[PDB]
């Protein structure tokens, strides 16, 4: 089963192709109406896989390189290997003297195809941890804040590094365990540093970074201690925040100090930069934080030089290898728009919220540091990405938490897509979950080896290598192998990612319709002229209804949302594997009554009944609406009388469920209870339903049999 | 919304006590000494001057004048209950002595109290008059 | 008394046995008794020359020397509703005015005749006292008086942790903690620093301080806005812990660098919304960011006079913070070169002082050490006056040109003390503007205008009135000698920064010459009036001390402190260090003060400064004002290394001995008598040590043998020689 196929191999190699079948010629390759793409997480936890604490050998023609792998022709008796990507013949290293048919190496057991080594030759790097605090915040939140901080400093091995900064009007770095005094290095925020001065202005492990074992009772301490800005805010104004030079400045210590090495610089906001480099907005409250109308008006004057501020700091820490999360908790806008590119180029993370005092941010901050039945942190640093393709296949880009090493070689294509021309990218920080696409393209069996070399949360350096391969099309059956190989759900998120991408770097819709329409056209089935005649394949009938709810989306269509929870909603959807891209886009929804148990309804107003009670994920929200009626049941109180305690299951059923789930994501997901009349009803209301899908699918096939 | 604070008696425009910081002064304590020696039985015991980008705000309790100066936007709200606040605690604690002391600031000593109270008002987290004219 | 004439070269023993005593100048009886006191205020010629021609003949300087904010036994304090002033020149209703109308008072310095306000007036205080303090009304401040703010400043590099000096200053700071002058509104701050500039943030919140360094030298700002000066009754406790943890801080610090510029700045911006009190601790030369200065080599006896600053950047801070009434106070505690010359301009502008300590160390200086500690003793406990200004007015006709001391003169002659201490003199040069045909008296008035350390604002006045002759005969009469040497030697530190040493030693030679030289033009050996018997034998003092002394092995920041001292000190000090008093001390007996209840007091007679008066068979007791060395002969008697030196032969006399011991002998009693006496004259207790042996190599008793020849200097006897060459030429 073609099912069957595309589940075995996202479970065994985390990769999903928009084709699983490749055009074996020319005429085909460039008519490709969606391109060859993956959906690549090289990450991907599974069945406890035997780690290799090999040499995981190379091939030995300079260029090439390639892993020894399943793929490639062995002979047990010349104690050769041929590669399967340049044909060049190899002699088998030393340590495989001894190897014979009854006991071969893992990496040739097709069970193997992406295995992980360990490289263990030079002493490991501890991990390192920076905590840019903010102090322009209200005592509950900043209360609320130290203590999150200091139970994070609980869960950090004894090895790894940390260090503090806080800032307000003044950036302070904290020169940890000084004793009798407790000493740090105030700088202006109204002027950015180097790195160079940086490092002169203040004179393994520093002063400012210190191992948790030796160092931990004094930080908790001082985050203890931690108290407001004390610079008074006079009426009227935004306390002065100086978030860029504090972050710049962040940068520019581990710049200086461990370049090259895993690092994670937190930082913890809780208001907009109003005091520039990096300012979002004035001191005055008169004047509100920018909106998308604002800045479509041209009406927001420190949007573009704070988005250069940021993007530089991007590239700065990203080019050293260092990872930059934001954790932005306040009633109104942060500047997430503007400072987006520090955790989407490095693979950190952007948490938001509305308070730091709650249990939203609190729970999803202890998940940041989960670890495995190993006691160790689910997070890579320093990732090195290279792709290697067969002389047939090249790679126009990808698309994902990544900067690009711009190393050239053949495999680079010159129609580049995203972050292209270059065959390796570099990804600071990443997780099991993270998910770059990689799109491809044809200048059997066509074969790509992704190799990622990371640095692992104990220490050492691994590499995990994914080789896989999928035929040719036969040249008397193209379109028909071509067209049974499709991967709907993965070709919409990979399309997807691309319209995004190209609307977050600036019509997007205009290019969605002509695709979804040419992809009618080219496998749909039709008489020319009558769009009642038109048809699609199981294989594609999905894909229209998929392209319907991206275009409506609130990662295309941003107005109605703050510039800020624009760019966090894409940041996410950026990162995403399938499973949770696919929800993000089309939420899934649930209908719980006594008729039956709970059961997945169509995302349309006809399934809201009265009588039934809803479960909406969002990946980004978990609602649970109640129909009027069981509205009333439940304002009535029949759910306490013992006579009904089936109307406790009920009202129950759904918040079961939503536990579960409300859990092992990532972003803890913001849970609301609401019912018909409610105001949060509204969010169900505009997930659901040009204009509708009946309406929109009417267009589709009117234009779908007429002309090309 | 910034501060300079005088408390004098009124009848001869003795200084009691008073607070300020810079890091000009010159210009508006010479309008504030003028206010207080214009200042008599028959003036208003509560009031508020407008002097361009500044507003003065004071008024009088057992002869003695508790005025204050800041950007006319500082909420005038504000500054009435900051010089209550002094007043009652002036009152408490040397009320009594007011009318027998003859040193200008003898009682400077206040000034700890005038700037404990000062910053409670100075952080967010009756009659109008154009001064030019009593003066 | 005596109207005779001396010639200085048969007399050879000109120096009276008993101390010197200030000239009483020829007035009515009933004037004379209301003058004010000499110590605070006198004048280099007591009878005036009633014309300019007059003064240039005698060829003597005029000029005045005060001591205005001395510490006093009784002062009369006048709260008067309403301050007498002339309505024409502001000086003060004195003694000297005259009543006619006697509802009416004519001005003794501008001659206008005023009304007595409705408020025997000749009987009043204000007519009675020659020195008095006025309560000031509100007219005369600028805005409330100032709260008292002192703020420290600490030199911790490399070198200066391994003075030790950091240890007894702040052990220092928390004995007087409670002694520092002011009321409950006292606030007190501290910055340290090497390469970087660190401020101490004191909070009852938090478990301990927090040191907020500056690191961007080449803009300084305020890290805080709260809690770095802070009231000291309300944060004892967290001062006092601090003093206790900061010479713990820097023991192991590598800095050898020192940006004292960049940490005056920042200690200015600190201090510059109130004014106050700054006390910087340096001990070594300036070499990182604005303010650095250049290392120097040191000369010796064999370069000529071939003492300026060689930047004016701390002239330019000291100039910023005394508008803003903040003084600079510098403790120098230096090993080696530090360029005083420009770092000394930080103190001389905002009216603060220099304390210089050579070769500091806690363990190789035990002297520099108690010298320290007695000091900073003065220094934290005395009496201190806020935001003050100082005129001084004379008669009309009589003119203020020059003026000699610690402040920043403004327009029409505005003494700006940003900081007054009773410890500071001053020096005033003037000049017959308009013949005095007219008057018979002279007046002098100094008002001292400035804030106590409880907040009240006083002004505290002194009036002297002089007599005015017509005759030069009257002029040399009425000279007194030390003033006119203060003066000169002020004049000279001048000369030395204008011209060049050399040209100030000349002018210091050429005042004695012309001067006698006048006098033997209007009269075979050397003659002089009674009066200036003992003008060659001071001058020839300046000459050899640390300022102007030529082939000596002085260093550089030795002769600039020297030249600091003559400029700030008060006349009776600058004597003692110029013409150290000498006493033979073996042999003390009843001729004393035995009269002081239950204590006898020896008094023995003050010898001159020749090593022909030593002898190896006694001990001699050399009284330099800011010391008390205590030579012992060779050859000395047993009785006094047992009975008051506590040995049994010269050979095991200690090495550095820092004072003497309190034995149960009356020999002892005696001794110890004597120099309680003198250290009672005084309010710095001035250190003894005996470690002047005849071969301690600390035998710089010697240097102050100024009457004795040597290599690169004349003697006595042949500076006489000399100067009669001169005068007969
Ligand atoms: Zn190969
Ligand atoms: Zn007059």
């Amino acid at each position: 089963t073609y099912l069957e196929f595309i589940q075995q191999n996202e479970e065994r190699d985390g990769v999903r192709f928009s084709w699983n079948v490749w055009p074996s010629s020319r005429l085909e390759a460039t008519r490709m109406v969606v391109p060859v793409a993956a959906l690549f997480t090289p990450l991907k936890e599974r069945p406890d896989l035997p780690p290799i604490q090999y040499e995981p050998v190379l091939c030995s023609r300079t260029t090439c390189r390639a892993v020894l792998n399943p793929l490639c022709q062995v002979d047990y008796r010349a104690k050769l290997w041929a590669c399967n990507f340049c044909y060049q013949r190899n002699q088998f290293p030393p340590s495989y003297a001894g190897i014979s048919e009854l006991n071969q190496p893992a990496e040739l057991l097709p069970q193997f195809s992406s295995i992980e080594y360990v490289v263990l030759r030079g002493p490991q790097m501890p991990l390192i941890f920076l905590y840019v605090v903010d102090t322009c915040m209200e005592d509950e939140d900043l209360q609320a804040l130290k203590e999150s901080m200091q139970m994070s400093l609980s869960l950090l091995p004894p090895t790894a590094l940390v260090g503090l900064i806080t800032f307000g009007r003044m950036v302070q770095v904290h020169e940890l365990g000084c004793e009798g005094i407790s000493k740090s290095y105030v700088f202006r925020g109204t002027k950015d540093l180097s790195a160079k001065q940086l490092q002169e202005m203040l004179g393994p492990s520093n002063r400012f970074l210190q191992p948790v074992q030796k160092i931990d009772m004094n930080l908790t301490d001082l985050l203890g201690e931690l108290q407001r800005d004390p610079w008074p805010v006079p009426q009227g104004k935004r306390p002065l925040r100086s978030s860029g030079v504090a972050l710049s400045i962040a940068v520019g210590l581990l710049e200086c100090t461990f370049p090259n090495t895993g690092a994670r610089i937190m930082m913890f906001i809780g208001g907009p930069a109003t005091q520039g480099p990096g300012m979002v907005v004035g001191d005055e409250l008169k004047t509100p934080i920018r909106s998308w109308h604002d800045i479509d008006k041209d009406n927001a004057k420190y949007v573009k030089k704070g988005t250069k501020h940021f993007e530089a700091l991007a590239n700065r820490a990203a080019t050293t290898g260092h990872v930059i999360d934001i954790y932005a908790c306040a009633l109104d806008q942060t500047g997430l728009l503007e400072m987006k590119c520090c955790p989407n180029l490095t693979g950190g993370y952007m948490v938001m919220g509305d308070s730091f005092n709650t249990s939203l941010f609190k729970q999803t901050f202890q998940r940041v540091f989960t670890k495995d039945m190993h006691g160790q942190f689910k997070m890579g640093f320093g990732g090195t990405l290279e792709i290697k393709t067969s002389r047939e296949i090249k790679i126009s880009g990808a698309i994902g938490p990544c900067v690009s090493l711009n190393s050239k070689g053949p495999c680079v294509s010159e129609n580049e897509i995203g972050t292209g021309g270059t065959c390796q990218w570099k990804i600071c920080g990443l997780s099991p979950t993270t998910t770059l696409a990689i799109y491809f393209e044809v200048v059997g069996r066509g074969a790509i080896q992704f190799v990622t070399q990371y640095q692992h949360s104990s220490g050492q350096r691994r590499i995990r290598v994914t080789t896989i391969a999928r035929n040719w099309a036969d040249a008397q059956t193209q379109i028909q192998n071509i067209a049974a190989s499709f991967d709907q759900e993965a070709a919409a998120i990979l399309m997807a990612r691309l319209a995004i991408y190209r609307a977050e770097t600036e019509d997007v819709l205009r290019w969605l319709d002509r695709q979804l329409i040419r992809l009618c056209q080219k496998f749909g089935e039709y008489h020319k002229d009558d769009p009642s005649s038109f048809r699609f394949s199981e294989t594609f009938s999905l894909y229209p209804q998929f392209m319907f709810h991206l275009r409506r989306s609130s990662f295309l269509q941003v107005f109605n949302n703050s510039p800020d929870e624009s760019s966090y909603y894409r940041h996410h959807f950026m990162r995403q594997d399938l499973t949770q891209s696919l929800i993000m886009i089309q939420p899934i929804l649930y209908a719980y009554s006594f008729s039956g148990p709970p059961e997945p309804v169509l995302l349309d107003s006809s399934s809201i009944l009265a009588d039934r009670i809803l479960l909406m994920d969002t990946f980004f929200q978990i609602l649970i609406y109640h129909g009027e009626t069981i509205a009333q049941w439940r304002k009535s109180g029949y759910q306490d009388m013992p006579e009904y305690e089936n109307f406790r299951h009920l009202l129950q059923a759904p918040v079961d469920d939503a536990q579960e789930i409300l859990h092992s994501r990532f972003p803890m997901p913001r849970y609301i209870d609401t019912e018909h009349g409610g105001s949060q009803a509204r969010f169900l209301l505009s997930k659901v339903n040009d204009v509708s899908l009946q309406v929109f699918m009417d267009h589709l096939k009117k234009l779908a049999v007429s002309s090309a | 919304m910034v501060l300079l604070t005088m408390i004098a008696r009124v009848a001869d425009g003795l200084p009691l006590a008073a607070s300020m910081q810079e890091d000009d002064l010159q210009q508006y304590q010479s309008q504030a000494k003028q206010l207080f020696r214009k200042l008599n039985e028959q003036s208003p015991t509560r009031c508020t001057l407008e002097a361009g980008a500044m507003t003065f705000h004071y008024i009088i309790e057992q002869g003695v004048c508790y005025l204050v100066l800041c950007e006319a936007a500082f909420p005038k709200k504000l500054a009435f209950a900051y010089l209550e606040d002094l007043h009652s605690e002036f009152d408490e604690q040397h009320g009594k002595k007011v009318p027998t002391v003859s040193r200008p600031y003898s009682f400077i000593e206040f000034d700890t109290f005038i700037q404990k109270t000062k910053k409670l008002y100075i952080d967010s987290r009756i009659m109008v008059a154009n001064i030019e004219e009593v003066l | 008394e005596g109207l005779r004439v001396v010639n200085l070269l048969q007399e050879r023993n000109m120096l009276p046995s008993t101390p010197l005593k200030p000239p009483v100048p020829n007035l009515h009886e009933d004037i004379q008794k209301l003058n004010c006191n000499p110590e605070l205020f006198r004048c280099t010629l007591t009878s005036i020359p009633q014309t300019q021609a007059l003064l240039n003949k005698a060829k003597l300087p005029l000029g005045l020397l005060l001591h205005p904010f001395k510490d006093l036994v009784q002062l009369p304090v006048v709260t008067s509703s309403t301050i007498v002033r002339c309505r024409s020149c502001r000086t003060y209703i004195n003694p000297f005015v005259s009543f006619l109308d006697q509802r009416r008072w004519k001005c003794n310095l501008c001659y206008r005749v005023n009304d007595v306000p409705e408020e025997e007036p000749h009987r009043r205080p204000e007519v009675q006292n020659a020195t008095i303090e006025f309560m000031a009304p509100s007219e005369y401040m600028l805005r409330p008086p100032q709260p008292p703010v002192y703020l420290f400043v600490f030199d911790v590099s490399h070198n200066a942790v391994e003075t030790g000096y950091l240890n007894s200053v702040c052990q220092s700071l928390l004995d007087n903690l409670d002694l520092l002058p002011g009321n409950t509104r006292t606030k007190i701050g501290f910055i340290t620093f090497d390469s970087t500039i660190h401020f101490y943030g004191l909070q009852e919140s938090l478990s301990q301080p927090q040191m907020l360094i500056v690191s961007d030298i080449e803009d300084v700002f305020i890290p805080m806005p709260e809690n770095l000066l802070v009231n000291l009754n309300e944060s004892k406790e967290l001062v006092q812990d601090l003093l206790k943890t900061l010479p713990q801080m820097f023991t192991k610090t590598l800095e050898t660098q020192s940006a004292l510029g960049p940490a005056l700045q920042a200690a200015f911006k600190l201090m510059s919304p109130t004014g106050g009190r700054m006390s910087v601790f340096q001990t070594q030369l300036p070499t990182l960011g604005v303010g650095a200065l250049k290392p120097r080599e040191e000369p010796n006896h064999r370069s000529s006079a071939k003492m300026t600053p060689s930047t004016d950047f701390y002239k330019k801070l000291a100039l910023d913070c005394s508008g803003q009434q903040v003084a600079v106070d510098l403790f120098l505690l230096s090993g080696q070169y530090s360029d005083l010359a420009s770092l000394g301009c930080i103190s001389r502008y905002s009216a603060g002082s220099v304390y210089y300590y050579p070769s500091y160390h806690h363990q190789h200086n035990p002297v520099q050490v108690q010298k320290l500690q007695k000091e900073l003793q003065r220094y934290l406990t005395r009496k201190i006056g806020f935001e003050a200004v100082m005129r001084i007015r004379c008669t009309k006709g009589l003119s203020i040109h020059t003026f000699h001391g610690n402040f920043f003169v403004r327009s029409t002659d505005l003494l700006s003390l940003p900081n007054v201490n009773p410890d500071a003199g001053y020096a005033v040069q003037m000049s017959v503007e308009e013949s005095l045909t007219d008057t018979q008296l002279v007046s002098f008035q100094s008002a001292l205008l400035y804030t106590s350390s409880k907040g009240e604002r006083r002004i505290r006045v002194h009036t002297l009135c002089l007599p005015v002759v017509s005759t030069l005969n009257d002029v040399f009469l009425g000279a007194d000698v030390q003033a006119i040497s203060g003066l000169l030697a002020n004049m000279a530190v001048d000369r030395s920064m204008t011209a060049s040493l050399s040209d100030a030693r000349d002018a210091l030679v050429n005042a004695v010459i012309d001067s006698l030289s006048a006098y033997r033009s209007s009269v075979p050996g050397l003659m002089v009036p009674f009066s200036l018997r003992l003008f060659p034998l001071f001058v020839l003092a300046l000459l050899k001390q640390k300022s102007f002394q030529t082939g000596t092995n002085a260093r550089l920041d030795e002769r600039i402190f020297a030249m600091c001292q003559v400029k700030n000190q008060p006349l009776v000090y600058l004597m003692l260090t110029t013409h150290p008093s000498l006493y033979r001390v073996d042999n003390l007996s009843d001729e004393g003060a035995l009269n002081i209840s239950d204590r006898t007091i020896p008094q023995p007679p003050i010898l001159q400064l020749s090593v022909e008066k030593l002898s190896r068979d006694g001990a001699f007791l050399m009284d330099a004002g800011s010391v008390l060395m205590l030579w012992v002969g060779k050859n000395c008697t047993q009785n006094f290394l047992s009975q008051v030196l506590g040995v049994q032969n010269y050979a095991s006399i200690p090495q550095p001995m820092t004072d003497l011991p309190e034995l149960d002998t009356p020999e002892s009693a005696r001794i110890i008598a004597f120099i309680s006496w003198l250290r009672e004259q005084r309010p710095f207790f001035p250190i003894l040590y005996v470690i002047r042996d005849e071969s301690p190599m600390k035998a710089n008793f010697l240097q102050n043998m100024i009457e004795d020849r040597t290599e690169s200097a004349l003697s006595y006897y042949e500076f006489l020689l000399h100067i009669q060459q001169q005068v007969n030429k």
